[PDB]
């Protein structure tokens, strides 16, 4: 039982290190979509200028 | 290989990776590549013209071409008038890279002329100073001494095989000359194995000394295992020993990975990651399926975790101890998920 | 940069291993890799910022609509505003997670060094051979209870005593 | 000791006691136990090695303690209580086919092996 | 196939025997069924003995053909060690022994038979397989022999005419 115990005692606190971490991540990755619209952009555009 | 097995196609992969290495400042690196196109008709030399456009690789290629149409003493002296080119790449000091597409072609139109000039026929009607002929050729292929300029040509003929017939007069005579065949089986092709190799029937006498070093320690125990699953084939076309089972599953394993839809070539430090976790077996697990996805999930979990160490295993050249722990370390967790 | 947030995602990975209750919890953390790798692929993927309008204008003998196309991404310079908008939602579940972390925490820790002193309760206190029944009544009234009402019911072989106090009976 | 053995699988090929049930009745062997052979009659048999027991249903066979203390039981095919209604149902369809007469015979021994059965 | 060897040599000899067995591998069943009739056509226990063969699978590269007797009801009888396995007059021994024993006896020489049977199956099969080795090797340098005598012959021709 005391073995079961240590586990969750670790894992209390370093789990919530995670949950911030993977959230904030996601948060950035949010950032990422309007550098998208950036890249679509020019790709767009060079294809325009090639057919000229 | 056998005839249009996309013969062409396994070549123009090695051209492609080496618009990665063209990139690069290093002007042995650049290798200003000549794809030398011997009675090809404009149709597949069309599509060859715009996929090295698509790839971006035309502002190195150079293709002198020779078309189906186009005159047999056109096409005798072809790969001839190919070479001095290359010469002057490679006597500047530069490297590239010629390929001569395909010398069974380039030899029927020396005969073609031969015949015309009433100039004898020699065996398999062939003519006798056809063996000459490519001897000469093949001797602009060269390294060069250090006074002479570090630079090359190095060349890669490709010959079309006649239902795999290497028996014939034109096949043995290159094959002498030459150092290294690949040899594609056919087989292994029409089995749907895109690279479609034998490397029971390929070689290279030109070793490790053309390998990089890194490379080289990964891959004496994948020769090996590849060797052991097809000897052990036959053992289970059989209710047989759980030691064959074995040998069967990490082979198969392997010989999934080698697989690889042309026109996607790959970087060295992409290449010694996949072959060091086939080696450890570590892919034993993943069922076959899932091993294609492993292949690029891997990778990116590398480039993710550590794109340092891909890096790393890139300048260093050599896998050093601290680079097969944390790559063992690596490769545990990415398989573990 | 990456690999600070996959430390801690492999290592609960293995962590995971030890206590399994998820379900879709594995799901959101691939979907996490995902989108993050998917942004690099992205970020590495980004084409030049601007219409080549050095080379290419001075190609075309068309011009003016490479100037056109150069002030219309000039224009468009906004190519799409913010996309941090999160700091309520993340707040909101950063409450509730530190609230659950936090009470399971303390909990295992309570528990903890409560089973240090179980242990050593039973280790220095423990009797071996003599100890009276009345002392075991002391400690389980349950045990007059079961045996008051074993007598009313009128089963006087008790249940399991056999099957580890094996009989001895004359017969 | 024991040592029971079919053409299929060897069952307990020491085996403290072991009950039988033989054309002479019941026997039950035990230890060193006098040196017999019994035709098995189709049985439910127990087997006992210490103190756990295990319970074969028996095809009947031949059962034979030999000098040296082995009891060699050979039987075609042997616990029998996992294979456990419908066995009964159609065992009275047999029974109703012992009208039709060796048929009925077969049927008969398959009545017998029913209520042999349906005891455990 | 052992009925038609024995039945070229003999076939007076054969009186009884038994087909559609071979298919599967050896099996309760048809023993006792093959003993039963056995017993009731051929009247076996009055027979002075009787001998069953079959083939012993000495190793699983080789097979000797093997036989052993099964010891009939008056074997039993007259055996002098069976008071020491001591039974009653009521439930004879010999009569229900020497038919048990038909059967289990039968059966464990189908069973070693069938074993040598199919292992010697795999080891000839092998065998035939690297003799059609040598055999395609034999008729591989004969075409090429002849492949090479056209060669012969047309380029004869080719020069025969370039001459003129």
């Amino acid at each position: 039982r005391i073995d079961s115990v240590s586990q969750l005692q670790n894992v209390a606190e370093t789990t919530k290190v995670l949950f911030d971490v993977s959230k904030e991540t996601v948060e950035l990755e949010s950032e990422a979509f309007e550098l998208k619209q950036k890249v679509e952009l020019a790709h767009e555009a060079k294809a325009v200028l090639d057919s000229w | 290989g056998d005839r249009q097995t996309g013969k062409t196609a396994v070549a123009l992969d090695t051209i492609l990776n080496q618009k990665r290495w063209n990139n690069g400042s290093d002007e042995s690196k650049k290798l200003y590549c000549v794809y030398v196109a011997v009675g090809q008709k404009r149709s597949t030399v069309a599509q060859l013209v715009q996929t090295l456009e698509q790839h971006d690789a035309m502002k190195y290629s150079i293709i002198v071409a020779a078309t189906a149409s186009e005159a047999a003493p056109l096409q005798y002296l072809a790969p001839f008038t190919a070479a001095s080119i290359g010469e002057w790449f490679r006597d500047n000091g530069k490297h590239a890279l010629i390929v001569y597409d395909d010398l069974s072609k380039q030899a029927v139109a020396y005969r073609q002329l031969s015949l015309l000039l009433r100039r004898p026929p020699g065996r398999e009607a062939y003519p006798g100073d056809v063996f000459y002929l490519h001897s000469r050729l093949l001797e602009r292929a060269a390294k060069l001494s250090e006074k002479e300029g570090s630079g090359s040509l190095t060349a890669l003929p490709v010959i079309e095989t006649q239902g795999g017939d290497v028996s014939a007069y034109i096949p043995t005579n290159v094959i002498s000359i030459t150092d290294g065949q690949i040899f594609l089986e056919a087989e292994l092709f029409y089995k749907g194995i895109r690279p479609a190799i034998n490397v029971g029937l390929s070689v290279s006498r030109v070793g490790s000394a053309a390998q990089v070093k890194a490379l080289k320690q990964v891959a004496g125990s994948l020769k090996l295992f590849l060797a052991q699953y097809r000897e052990v084939a036959a053992f289970a076309q059989s209710d047989l020993d759980a030691s064959t089972k074995q040998t069967l599953v990490r082979g198969e394993r392997l010989t999934q990975l080698l697989k690889q839809n042309q026109y996607s070539p790959l970087a060295t430090e992409e290449q010694v990651p996949l072959i060091y976790a086939g080696v450890n077996g570590h892919l034993d697990g993943i069922e076959l399926s899932r091993i294609g996805e492993f292949e690029s999930s891997f990778l990116s979990y590398l480039k993710s975790n550590h794109n340092e160490l891909l890096t790393e295993i890139r300048e260093k050249g050599e896998l050093s101890k601290e680079l097969l722990a944390s790559l063992k370390s690596a490769t545990e967790s990415f398989v573990a998920t | 940069a990456k690999s600070a947030a996959n430390k801690l995602d492999w290592a609960k990975v293995i962590s995971s291993l030890r206590i399994t209750g998820s379900t879709a919890t594995q799901l959101s953390s691939f979907k996490k890799r995902n989108d993050e790798a998917r942004r690099q692929l992205l970020e590495l993927q980004s084409q030049p910022t601007e219409v080549d309008f050095s080379h290419y204008r001075s190609v075309l003998k068309n011009t003016s609509v490479i100037d056109k196309i150069e002030s219309y991404v000039k224009q468009y310079k906004p190519v799409k505003i913010d996309a941090s908008k999160q700091l309520q939602v993340i707040e909101s579940f950063e409450k509730h997670a530190m609230t659950n972390a936090k009470e399971t925490e303390s909990l295992v820790s309570k528990e903890l060094k409560d089973l240090q002193s179980t242990l050593d309760n039973i280790q220095s206190a423990r009797p071996f051979d003599e100890l009276t029944v009345d002392d075991l009544t002391k400690i389980k009234p349950e045990i007059d209870a079961k045996v008051e009402e074993m007598v009313k019911k009128g089963k006087w072989d008790v249940p399991g005593y056999k099957d580890r106090f094996g009989n001895l009976n004359v017969m | 000791k024991l040592q029971f053995a079919l053409p299929h699988e060897t069952l307990y090929s020491e085996v403290t006691q072991v009950n039988l049930p033989a054309k002479s009745g019941r026997i039950g062997v035990l230890a060193n136990h006098v040196p017999t052979v019994e035709q098995l009659l189709p049985g439910v048999v127990e087997v006992m090695e210490g103190s756990n027991s295990k319970k074969f249903f028996i095809s009947g066979g031949f059962a034979t303690v030999q000098p040296d203390s082995q009891l060699c039981v050979t039987a075609i095919e042997a616990p029998l209580e996992s294979f456990s209604e419908n066995i009964k149902n159609l065992l009275a369809e047999a029974k109703k086919n012992v009208s039709s007469s060796r048929e009925a015979a077969e049927a008969a021994i398959q009545v017998e092996v029913l209520e042999n059965l349906q005891s455990v | 196939k052992i009925k038609m060897q024995l039945l070229r040599t003999h076939p007076n000899n054969i009186k009884l025997s038994i087909n559609g067995i071979g298919k599967d591998a050896p099996t309760f069943q048809e023993s006792a069924l093959i003993a039963d009739k056995l017993l009731s056509v051929m009247k076996a226990g009055t027979y002075p003995k009787i001998s069953i063969f079959y083939n012993d699978p000495v190793s699983s590269l080789s097979f000797e053909p093997s036989e052993k007797p099964i010891f009939n009801a008056k074997t039993i009888e007259q055996s002098p060690s069976f008071g020491k396995f001591e039974i009653d007059t009521d439930a004879n021994v010999p009569r229900d022994l020497f038919e048990y024993t038909l059967a289990n006896q039968m059966l464990t020489a189908m069973a070693q038979g069938y074993a040598a049977e199919i292992s010697a199956r795999r080891n000839a099969m092998d065998n035939a397989s690297k003799n059609a080795g040598d055999m395609i090797n034999r008729y591989s340098i004969l075409y090429n022999r002849t492949r090479q005598a056209v060669i012969t012959n047309e380029l004869v021709d080719i020069i025969t005419g370039a001459s003129s």
